[PDB]
């Protein structure tokens, strides 16, 4: 009632002695598709030894368990240009080369999402920098698909009725927050070789599936007579993951963020002839 | 199926895929010296894995015109490994040996060759009397050939083929552990030989325990083909090797 | 409400932890990152007849 | 190599001398080109320790009628790699006979003095080396090619770990992606 | 279930009283390698005293859990030279001398690690120094060995994916986190005599065994329009420790921070003669 | 009585009739590798009696100006009986080892040595930075020698006698597993080290275990004798020693 | 989950204190410094034979 109460190893080696007979487990067949699965206690003498190696390590859960950046911008406090005042994200997980490198191992996952958020702001150079301005904030907007989109920084959508959002004030922790699993299929899917269009045409690939929302950014009220530049950094943090179908890493770099496109590349490195051994 | 065979000796292993049984030597499988058979008093080194193990000696070309070979144990394998070490550092020693020959050609060659250990196979000089260095039949890992002439340099062996140099028929060495290699059939011949000797234990260097043969019956054949040639390898691994006398080395 | 478990092992080997759920919904709990099953068989033997390693392949 | 999939295959030829060498490498899995970019490599670049065995599985894909062995030893770290047969059979090796089974396994052992090595290996963590070589020779008869070819497969054995993960090497960008 | 439940002194002094015997305590023969054990009851009257003293802080649990400095180094949030706006260090424990010397006093180690690090800044000199500039923050990034390393402030590397960070702001408390044991051997080696290369060539020394990796540290986006100078000190804490093969401390002056260098030095200081006991 | 001692290793024997008592490293006495404890797999080879005996390391001269001397081990063994060919044809090795240091004089003469294992002696070069070569401070069993003053050149160790080669007071060496050697009583110094290391095994040619120093803290001295100089001898014997994986040899 | 254990004298001599763990790795606990046994026998009595402080050492 006040407490409840709730390690695996690899496999050890053992002994192994001469043998003669007829018995051949080092000869197999890759035809069948079948990796084979001998040891070194089946084609030589070995001793025993006790393991205590755990793959503790290797799981996906804690592969995929670790905060990385998907997405950086800018935005000022003052400006003549009112697009520049705030920034305006579709949100997506390809923007960015590892973290995108490291999802696209597997076909689908299914996981909990852990969001957190790192802002900063440094003073615009110019001929006259001498101001005193109080502490700044910041207001963070997720707007669903469908839903009323600002279009300057003074816009009544911000009076967010429905939408979450998150006021922060500098000087504190980086702001924080849970997402559940939000697909409407029942796992995320990674690559979708297909159409938009029933007969086939359309938007092709993953760009198809993404309907994830929006997010927006903006200074709450700070207006300094002198320019001032923020830039937000996201971060993504998978838990609870599941994944299916792995898929061998990717080989070529990217060169676009909704495609597949690339440019051929050769499968390794070269050297001298096939019996260099030396550095 | 008991056409496949895989032999394990310390970190060194052994497939065959085509091949016929194994002779064990006399009936009796290699194993070490009792209690009360030993005369010598001091305590003997097993070296175990680091010796008995399968060690490859050299190579050799099956030509149409070849007549045979002999390789005499254990001087061939004097300077191989920690094997030749331990020759080398101890006054006696005894080991028995797995001797496995390898020789594969396609479905239309066609020839046979006779495997056979023949313990102290005490050979003749060419010129009646004299006398011949050791270095007529023995000098390491290399393979010595008969000669299907008379032979008539009275510096080295009778070679006389049909003879063995021994002064028998030749066609009567299947009284020694043997197998044949018969290229329609298998590719390989193994045997296991124990250890044979008047004493328990012996000198390694000073006495040939026993001498490898191999000879065609059959001499290759083949037609409209760009293999010119048929390598045979021999592979040699000791058995329950032990040592005695520890001293200065060099032998 | 309190769950009691293991903790990893560390250097020099009271090897237990206490945790409290705060939140209403499971979303918010942290990573369980303590299960350690494995199974490659989905991989490395998907063939319909078992082979035995010991036996020849084909045949 | 002019053509990329040339890469893949390990020539063999009918006429050769009685020794000679087929293939030699290095055993290092996360840096030697060989394995820098197979399954296994991939894996073990996001990591900075591993320990445990390997499989090398050989395939012969020649005519059905073509015959021979290959002697495929395994040379623990020292001061120089193994020049000739006669040295390679020292080490671990195995005797590879070309049947009906047209596959053979190298397990290469986990002989080291610490219990991890580095995926970034250095002389310290040095693994050993690899090598093949003719053992009695490939035979044909009338009416086949001259020339055969072999492929190798590697994988972990079931004693196989990692640790201490980490950002791979191998992908990077110079811009954000648009 | 809720509750679980979890002193030594030194050895007393025992009455003695007058002897006139054949046994001789005092007595030994220091040839055999075997320190003498004998005490004051041995060799003069004495009364029973009851001792409460006890060794508990020279344990080596506290003799090495207290935080020393290991390294300090300064970088800029504004420059022309791209390699001065940022740190790269090859972690070790050789650069400053005393927790050297502390460590030093053992062959191998075993323990815990707790990391704490210090950051303060402050403004350069200058013909004008009006400003206004919003609080600071900070990367502290970790890379083990063969991992890419950045090449600038602003390099695609500081997007960590699988490399730990921590994103600390100015004005807070200082960062701190634990780190397991994390040698390939099974302790932490002072010293090793030997060589890199098998037939005795190269490297020599404790430089062979060093690859714990790197840390870099970086302004996040704070880039002011007059320079600004952050330095960084780093703490080590061992915890859990355990030790073998004690050694007698160094008595000449460390000049090599990766060799055993040195000049040589005097037993110890003079005096008038070997009667002079006055000051 | 107990100054006198025996000692039996294989086929050799040691005796002393004037000792002290013997010294055992750490309190522990050296055995052979656990299964819970090893990480390599294959087989070890135990050569037991081959290796594990006693092996005189040559000899010096005790001078009334000598300083002092030191050997590194296994390198003064490399090329020593079997044990040196099992070094080279291995990548791994482990073994304790028993140091007996033999010094005889008569009842007129006086000195006494300090005998100490050090292990992990790192040694610092005579010129800080620069380098020097595996030649300055282990060239088999040859001995090497301590300096009064200061070494200069920039090729050798710094061989400062006060301060050991090793930047410490050469007072405290007492803390390693030790022993004296007076005139006046004893004649011998036995030392029985386990093999301490940070890893199960380790490569015997790449890494110097420990290192053997003899300091003389009084020197020698004698009047109106036709003696000129006291030999010193060192014999040492490993123990429990077990090698892994066989290869080429040299190393 | 909780360890009552005693803590250490001071002046004036409930000298009890709790702990819990909040992390799940062995090696984010605090210091164990709270053991206090030795023995020197390990280097100041390595010798093989033992030697009786009463008796005389060499014979
Ligand atoms: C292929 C990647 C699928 C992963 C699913 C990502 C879904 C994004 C969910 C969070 C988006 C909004 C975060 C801001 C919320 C808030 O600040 O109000
Ligand atoms: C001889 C000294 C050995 C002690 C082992 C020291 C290993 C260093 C481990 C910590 C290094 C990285 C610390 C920064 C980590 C982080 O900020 O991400
Ligand atoms: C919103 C929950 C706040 C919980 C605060 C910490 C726990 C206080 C109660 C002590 C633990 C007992 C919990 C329980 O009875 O299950
Ligand atoms: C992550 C664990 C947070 C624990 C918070 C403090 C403890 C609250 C519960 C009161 C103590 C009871 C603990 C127990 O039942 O073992």
């Amino acid at each position: 009632d006040v407490e409840e109460a709730i390690v695996v190893h690899v496999a050890d080696t053992m002994r192994s002695g001469p043998s003669n007979s007829a018995s051949v487990p080092a000869l197999t067949a890759v035809e069948t598709g079948h990796t084979s699965q001998v040891t070194p206690s089946d084609t030589m003498q070995t001793r025993h030894v006790k393991n205590y190696h755990s793959r503790s390590e290797s799981t996906v859960e804690n592969f995929l368990g670790r905060s990385a950046c998907v997405y950086m911008e800018e935005y000022k406090t003052t400006d003549n240009d009112v697009n520049k005042k705030f920034v305006a994200w579709p949100i997506n997980t390809k923007q960015m080369v590892q973290m995108r490198r490291k999802l696209e191992m597997f076909t689908y996952l299914r996981f909990d999402m852990e969001v957190t958020f790192v802002i900063t702001s440094r003073q615009d150079p110019g001929t006259t920098l001498a101001q005193d301005m109080p502490v700044l904030t910041h207001q963070i907007m997720y707007v669903p698909p469908g839903g009323p989109i600002p279009a300057k920084v003074d816009d009544y959508a911000w009076q967010t009725s429905t939408n979450p959002s998150i006021f922060w004030t500098e000087g504190n922790a980086p702001a924080r927050m849970s997402i559940p699993f939000i697909s409407i299929g029942n796992a995320y899917s990674n690559f979708y070789d297909g159409w938009s269009n029933f007969d086939q045409r359309g938007s092709y690939g993953y760009n198809t599936l993404n309907n994830l929302g929006h997010i927006y950014v903006r200074h709450v009220s700070g207006s300094s007579p002198h320019p001032i530049t923020s830039t937000i950094r996201v971060y993504f943090k998978p838990k609870h993951t599941r994944a299916w179908v792995p898929r061998p890493p990717r080989l070529c770099q990217y060169k676009k963020a909704f495609s597949v496109d690339f440019t051929p590349t050769p499968i390794t490195d070269t050297r001298k002839d096939i019996n260099t051994v030396t550095t | 199926s008991d056409r496949v065979r895989s032999i394990t000796l310390g970190n060194s292993t052994i497939t065959t895929q085509e091949c016929a049984n194994v002779v064990v030597g006399y009936g009796r499988w290699p194993t070490y010296l009792r209690d009360d058979e030993a005369t010598a008093e001091d305590q003997p080194t097993q070296p175990d894995v680091a010796t008995c193990r399968f060690y490859t000696l050299d190579s050799i070309k099956w030509e149409k015109g070849s007549v045979g070979w002999w390789w005499k144990f254990p001087e061939a394998l004097s300077d191989m490994g920690l094997f030749g070490q331990n020759m080398q550092y101890h006054y006696l020693g005894r080991a028995g040996y797995t001797i496995h020959v390898q020789c594969n050609a396609s479905k239309f060659h066609q020839g046979c060759l006779l495997v056979v250990c023949v313990p102290e196979a005490e050979m003749g000089g060419a010129v009646v009397g004299q006398a011949f260095s050791a270095t007529a039949m023995a000098n390491g890992d290399k393979a010595y050939e008969f000669t299907s002439a008379t032979q008539s340099d009275q510096t080295k062996v009778q070679t006389a083929i049909h003879n063995a140099g021994m002064g028998v028929g030749v066609g009567n060495l299947t009284i020694y552990p043997h197998q044949w290699i018969n290229l329609r059939t298998n590719n390989s011949a193994t045997i296991v030989m124990p250890y044979i000797n008047s004493v328990p234990m012996d000198n390694m260097f000073r006495h040939y325990n026993f001498t490898l043969m191999v000879i065609p019956f059959v001499k290759l054949d083949y037609a409209d083909t760009a293999s010119t040639y048929v390598p045979i390898t021999v592979t040699v691994a000791p058995m329950c090797a032990e040592y005695n006398g520890l001293r200065l080395a060099q032998a | 409400g309190a769950q009691v478990s293991t903790q990893k092992t560390g250097a020099h080997e009271i090897i237990h932890y206490t945790n409290i759920n705060y939140y209403k919904d499971a979303a918010s709990n942290s990573a369980n990152r303590q299960d350690f099953t494995q199974d490659p068989s989905k991989f490395t033997e998907p063939v319909k007849d078992v082979m035995i390693k010991s036996l020849p392949a084909l045949n | 190599t002019t053509d990329q999939m040339e890469m893949f295959r390990i020539p063999v030829t009918i006429n050769a001398p009685l020794q000679q060498q087929v293939f030699g490498l290095r055993l290092q899995p996360g840096l030697d080109s060989v394995f820098k970019h197979t399954l296994l490599g991939e894996i073990l670049n996001y990591y900075a320790h591993w320990s445990g065995s390997m499989k090398l599985t050989f395939v012969f894909c020649g005519s059905a009628m073509a015959t021979g062995k290959f002697l495929i030893a395994y040379s623990p770290p020292g001061a120089n790699p193994p020049k000739t047969r006669k040295d390679a059979m020292l080490g671990t090796h195995i005797i590879w006979d070309i049947g009906l089974q047209s596959s053979c396994v190298l397990c290469v052992p986990w002989i080291s003095q610490t219990h991890y090595r580095l995926v970034q290996q250095d002389e310290y963590t040095s693994a050993g080396y690899v090598t093949c070589w003719y053992q009695t020779g490939m035979i044909v008869p009338p009416g086949t090619p001259n020339s055969s070819s072999i492929m190798c497969f590697a994988s972990a054995c079931n004693d196989f770990s990692v640790r201490m993960l980490r950002d791979t090497p191998f992908i990077s960008q110079d811009n954000k992606l648009q």
